[PDB]
């Protein structure tokens, strides 16, 4: 059959430290060898595990991966997830009588949401350095969902996790700012 | 033995009989490494559209071609192989033995 | 009968004469079916026998490219055997490599192998349980390591037992009217005077399928293999086997001889003896 | 059909 | 081990471009992949030791070779606007049926012209005094605007070096015009410090946007790959 790579679900936001199941489905049992990557922004693709068509798991760490191959169905495990763990995961399988290429899944977008110790949610107003402004959401529990704003003038990014090595500190952080002036940020996030 | 010499068999496809359409044979057997020369002669003179098999081995490693022409036997004519190779320190000519 | 499907590959290396010269041949039994040569212009896994003409593009195009990788792999493999055996750039080198897989009358797997070759002797073969190496020296022993490390056995038993056998039976019913036919050897005795105390008994077998067949002469009932001649196999070059043995008798004792052939086309082994 | 697995020696 | 170059390409509908790459030293194999949103990641061609191996499903309008050297182009010409993907070499000691190791990819943008790009437009906005009195730490946010396409890497320097320590920036950029189809990006991005750090005058905080744009073909302005900086010292005030 035409090797199609299948993986579910296409999104996955968790906090750390949850046992996290990535699925993995293809059409066509005929493979030498079905392999794990992850991909990170401007870094391309790092192989996490290669399982042969003969083995029926592999081991790497807090990665565990079966391959059930007459189902055409492979499992990834991840052990006590860390916000390091942050990446698209890639199945990907070999072709017997093939020269090696990989056939790719569209992947698995993971998000581990690092817990926030001692959260303090305010909303600050910052004025640029040289009239204009941006309303700063910081330091707010990893369970808060920042949405887009209702209004077409006011603009609302993703939050955002920044880490202060020497404090050992982490906190979230979501930026807002509107086109009209004197934009008020008391319920810019609201 | 690093390098092994061809043995050599020229004979007819079918039985020899004067006049009569046939195919001429040459195969070398039993050489190593597997660059060879191969002509059949006729009264002396190489014979131009000589084809051969592809190339392939024994259990031994050592190779074995045919080569083959069509020919017209006649009492008169005589007919022979000749094979160079490494191992010879000049062309092995083998005559057509029709007998043989 | 049992059957076998085999591949054959020949790599010569040709210092200042370009890259190395690559032959491959696949048969089924002692019928050949494909041909490749890197020097031919079509670049073409190639047709041998009619009943591999069936096989749609796909296998054409699949079997060029496989092939041609083959030949690609074999070629890096000449530069690291010469590196292993600590061997000039000037000097010519070859790799040959036979696998393939035998089956029984009724189609089932009956062994695989692979053996490889450097220069005309054994270099790494694949053993018979097709889980393990034999290394025939230091530098075959450092390619054993690199193949466990790959899981070269574990997918090559895959491919002997499984897509091998498959494709082999598929030959067999496709190829059956040529393939599945034994013709039996068409058997003569001539008779040729030395001198006037001696005479040449000359034992023919002319136009079997398979190859296989034993000649062997008696005199008095008594097996003679010294006095005898007895050359190899030949190819009559279309698609049967030639063979003859010779024994040197003394003038007015070829009743005393007696030539015996065995061929699978044969009901039972055929017995001969002079007739003036 | 040919082995298409290629481990170099 | 694997390089890619160029790390960014924009060009319009129709033009011809050449993604190179290196394989890791001593790989004998380079494979080429185009991840779209539409396919993902997709088998385009590979070569082992300067010659073709396989073939993908690939367009005769797409061409690639490896050289002597083993260093591979891979040549995209007749471009269209379905084009747009990140190009993939992957190199492999053999023939890559265990290992195959990924480059950083080269990021290709097809337009149907070059008029509707524009660089970004930076600003570094100063700590709330009441995020420093409520948490004694400062958040400086920068804010690159009105871009198009979205090839930009921001970072942040302090005092001439460039820092990661307490920074974040958003995962991708956002639309401004989120209706139009050709809609220029924003992207944010914060620096936290401590009161401190901020409160002294001897330090300076400087936003870097390199942005990545167009020997091209050009009235206002000339959107080509160039670094857009906006600064703001400390201040105890």
């Amino acid at each position: 059959m035409k090797q199609e790579v299948t993986q579910i679900p296409a999104a996955l936001s968790v906090p750390e430290g949850e046992n996290l199941v990535l699925n993995c489905s293809f059409t066509d049992s005929a493979i030498y060898n079905l392999q794990w990557f992850r991909q990170d922004p401007g870094k391309g693709l790092t192989s996490l595990l290669l399982i042969q068509s003969s083995q029926r798991e592999q081991t790497s760490g807090r990665l565990n991966a079966s391959l059930d191959k007459s189902s055409g169905r492979s499992t990834l495990y991840i052990a006590a997830s860390q916000p390091g763990d942050s990446a698209t995961y890639l199945c990907a399988v070999r072709q017997r009588g093939s020269q090696g290429n990989l056939i790719f899944g569209k992947g698995t977008k993971l998000s581990v949401k690092p817990n926030i110790q001692n959260p303090d949610p305010a909303v600050y107003q910052l004025r640029d350095s040289k009239d204009k402004s941006v309303c700063l959401f910081t330091d707010f529990d990893s369970q808060t969902n920042v949405s887009q704003s209702k209004d077409s003038d006011v603009y609302i990014t993703d939050k955002c996790v920044l880490d202060m090595r020497s404090m050992d500190f982490k906190s979230n952080s979501a930026v807002a700012w509107s086109n009209k002036s004197d934009f008020a940020c008391a319920n810019a996030f609201n | 033995m690093i390098q092994r010499t061809p043995k050599i068999q020229v004979y007819s496809r079918h039985p020899a009989e004067n006049g009569k359409s046939n195919f001429l044979n040459c195969y070398v057997s039993g050489f190593h490494p597997s660059d060879i020369e191969v002509d059949l002669l006729k009264n002396g003179e190489r014979i131009e559209k000589v084809e051969h098999s592809d190339l392939s081995f024994s259990k031994d490693w050592s190779f074995y071609l045919l080569y083959y022409t069509e020919f017209t036997p006649t009492e008169k004519d005589e007919y022979a192989c000749r094979v160079n190779h490494v191992t010879l320190s000049q062309p092995k000519i083998v005559k057509w033995d029709r007998d043989m | 009968g049992s059957h076998s499907m085999r591949y054959f590959f020949t790599s010569v290396s040709r210092p200042g004469r370009g890259e190395p010269r690559f032959i491959a041949v696949g048969y089924v039994d002692d019928t050949q079916f494909v041909r490749f040569d890197s020097d031919a212009a079509s670049q073409r896994m190639e047709p041998r026998a009619p009943w591999i003409e069936q096989e749609g593009p796909e296998y054409w195009d699949q079997e060029t490219r496989n092939v041609k990788a083959q030949s690609q792999t074999d070629r890096v493999d000449l530069g690291t055997l010469r590196g292993y055996y600590n061997q000039s750039e000037a000097g010519s080198h070859t790799i040959q490599i036979m696998y393939g897989c035998d089956v029984g009358s009724d189609g089932r797997f009956l062994r695989g192998y692979r053996q490889d070759a450097y220069d005309g002797k054994d270099y790494i073969a694949l053993n018979e349980d097709l889980r393990s190496w034999t290394a025939a020296d230091m530098a075959a022993q450092i390619t054993k390591r690199k193949w466990e490390a790959a899981h070269e056995a574990e997918q090559l038993r895959a491919y002997l037992d499984g897509t091998c056998v498959e494709w082999l039976r598929r030959y067999l019913e496709n190829g059956k009217e040529t393939l599945q036919r034994t013709d039996p050897p068409k058997t003569h005795m001539t008779h040729h005077p030395i001198s006037d105390h001696e005479a040449t008994l000359r034992c023919w077998a002319l136009g079997f399928y398979p190859a296989e067949i034993t000649l062997t002469w008696q005199r008095d009932g008594e097996d003679q293999t010294q006095d005898t001649e007895l050359v190899e196999t030949r190819p009559a070059g279309d698609g049967t086997f030639q063979k003859w043995a010779a024994v040197v008798v003394p003038s007015g004792e070829e009743q005393r001889y007696t030539c015996h052939v065995q061929h699978e086309g044969l009901p039972k082994p055929l017995t001969l003896r002079w007739e003036p | 059909e040919l082995f298409s697995y290629l481990i170099e020696k | 081990g694997v390089t890619q170059t160029p790390k960014h390409l924009i060009t319009a509908t129709g033009q011809r471009v050449t993604l190179r790459c290196s394989p890791r030293s001593g790989d004998l194999s380079v494979y080429w992949y185009q991840q779209s949103l539409d396919q993902g990641l997709q088998f385009l061609i590979q070569y082992y030791n300067g010659e073709e191996r396989a073939k993908g499903n690939i367009l005769e309008r797409f061409s690639a070779q490896q050289f002597p050297d083993l260093h591979s182009e891979l040549n995209l010409s007749s471009l269209e606007l379905g084009d747009s993907a990140l190009y993939f070499c992957a190199s492999s000691p053999g023939g890559g049926h265990n290992e195959q190791f990924f480059g950083p990819g080269t990021r290709l943008t097809v337009l149907e012209d070059l008029k509707n790009v524009f660089p970004p437009e930076v600003a570094v906005f100063e700590p709330s005094e009441a995020e420093i009195s409520h948490t004694q730490k400062a958040t400086l946010v920068c804010l690159a605007t009105g871009f198009y396409p979205d090839h930009v890497e921001l970072s942040w320097w302090v005092n001439g070096k460039e820092v990661h320590s307490g920074v974040c920036t958003d995962p991708q950029p956002l639309k401004e015009q989120p209706a139009l189809n050709d809609s220029r990006y924003a992207l944010s991005s914060r620096l936290r410090v401590s009161a401190t750090f901020w409160q002294d005058p001897r330090n300076h905080f400087r936003c870097q946007v390199q942005f990545y744009g167009l020997n091209d073909e050009w009235d206002r302005a000339k959107p080509v790959t160039q670094i857009v900086s906006a600064e703001a010292w400390g201040r105890a005030d």
